[PDB]
């Protein structure tokens, strides 16, 4: 029931539930980010 | 032209008389040109 | 695009009828050169010549068209100033790395940064030109040839810098190196004549050998323009 | 996309009817290729074959379509010049951090610059190619494998550069490293002062690790066959 008029109005709502196949962003984004993320703790092993 | 001048300067800094030969004229001009530019 | 950015481009225009053919309407020209006195000038592209002629097909006989040719020419100043001058000012530092001494600790900075500036210029020249795979421009051939010269200088620079830092206790190395590499040098035109100072005089021979054969190909391959 | 960019695509083109169907109109073909008489040549892509089929569904029997297939070969020069030549000229410097001696202090510059240049090329072949996850092209797979090889090299290079700069004032010294690293040498075909013996162990452990990189780099590039 809407704001203007005093009758009620039907409608049909469609819902679409979609997933993302994840291998492309796995092989191109979190492999280099997680691969250079293991280099952060390394500089303390290096002699001064 | 500054990078060509500083690779020549960095070449002439690290010489030594075991591996090089001092110029037979460089002493007069460079101990002449240090008090023209107010340096020792 | 072979003589970029000095080339002489050619762009045509076909006027053909649309629903009719050769036995119904017939396109006749009126003036061999199309009219050009309402032209505002164009800034970059000047117009050299502009003819137009009638084509008709001798084995089809349902085909008339009138084709115009535009022969346009670049004015070459702006692309010279922005992409020939910084290209040449970068690529003259290829031969510079052998004139460093090895003791400074600054070889690898120079030759690695020269390789990365060269591949950035190769990608931007390849973003200007079309992706027609028939032909390359002369800028792309020259930049790819000086990039393979720079990575050959990477490999011989790390072999020189391994030869320099040896020691009397670790490296012995045998008679051959003494016999060859204290006789090679006055045929390389030096002027010279106790193992820790022997190894640095091995290292200052071999890059002076490699400065001779890398100023060789830089004036040999650059008359591959001609 | 698996053989990018030497690939051979296959692009479909369907034609149906819009209002009618098989019990009112009936599509049929004339000749079994499309006409290539007014095809001007294109530049980038080049055609090979253009077959035409008529399909029909035997479980429905109210459905015709005429589908053409275009089988296209890409001219491979442009992406070779921009993408294959700097990739091979950068991945030819992966195994060259080991031959570099540890005194000069230049291992980190060479190995960090190789790792960042391979990551920049991996993001360019990310931004060109379509983001399907049904397949992965062979250039990105090979660049990811040599990226894994370069970061294994940077962890073992910082361990070699730690073990070079020890001294008898700091490190106690253990005789286990004498019995391992003076037996190791004729298995690596060498020949040959408490402070200077630590400079000899770091000239062995890299040249062990040079020999297992050339074991790997002529096993991976052999494995693309
Ligand atoms: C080389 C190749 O596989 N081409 C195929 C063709 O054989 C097939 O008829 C069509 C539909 O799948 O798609 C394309
Ligand atoms: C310009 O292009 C047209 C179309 O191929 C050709 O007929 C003509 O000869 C060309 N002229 C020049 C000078 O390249």
């Amino acid at each position: 029931k809407y704001e203007c008029c005093a009758e009620i109005y039907p409608d049909i709502t469609y819902a679409f539930v979609i997933r993302r196949l994840p291998l492309f962003y796995t092989i191109n984004l979190i492999i280099p980010c997680l691969l250079i993320s293991c280099l952060t703790v390394l500089v303390f092993y290096l002699p001064s | 032209l500054s990078i060509v001048i500083t690779v020549f300067v960095l070449n002439v800094h690290h010489r030594s008389p075991r591996t090089h030969t001092m110029p037979t004229w460089v002493r007069r001009v460079f101990l002449d040109i240090v008090p023209r530019l107010l340096l020792m | 695009v072979k003589h970029f950015p000095f080339d002489q481009q050619n762009c045509t225009m076909k006027f053909r009828s649309w629903t009719y053919d050769r036995t119904e309407i017939d396109l006749v020209l009126k003036s061999e050169v199309a009219s050009l006195d309402d032209f505002t000038p164009s800034g970059e592209w000047d117009i050299v010549a502009l003819p137009g002629r009638r084509n008709e097909n001798p084995d089809d006989s349902t085909y008339v068209d009138i084709t115009y040719d535009f022969i346009i020419r670049r004015k070459p100043l702006f692309y010279t100033i922005n992409l020939i001058i910084p290209c040449v000012l970068i690529t003259s530092l290829a031969i510079l790395v052998f004139y460093l001494p090895s003791d400074c600790g600054e070889k690898m900075t120079l030759c690695i940064s020269v390789l990365l500036a060269l591949t950035v210029f190769l990608l931007l020249i390849s973003k200007i030109v079309p992706p027609t795979s028939l032909d390359v421009p002369l800028v792309g051939k020259y930049l790819m040839f000086t990039m393979v010269l720079v990575t050959f200088s990477i490999v011989t620079s790390v072999c020189v810098l391994n030869v320099h830092h040896r020691s009397p206790t670790t490296h012995t190395m045998a008679p051959w190196v003494k016999v060859v590499f204290l006789e090679k040098l006055p045929a390389l035109l030096f002027m010279q004549q106790s193992v820790s100072e022997d190894w640095k005089y091995v290292a200052m021979v071999i890059d002076r050998l490699f400065l001779w054969i890398f100023v060789f190909v830089c004036v040999f391959g650059t008359i591959g323009m001609f």
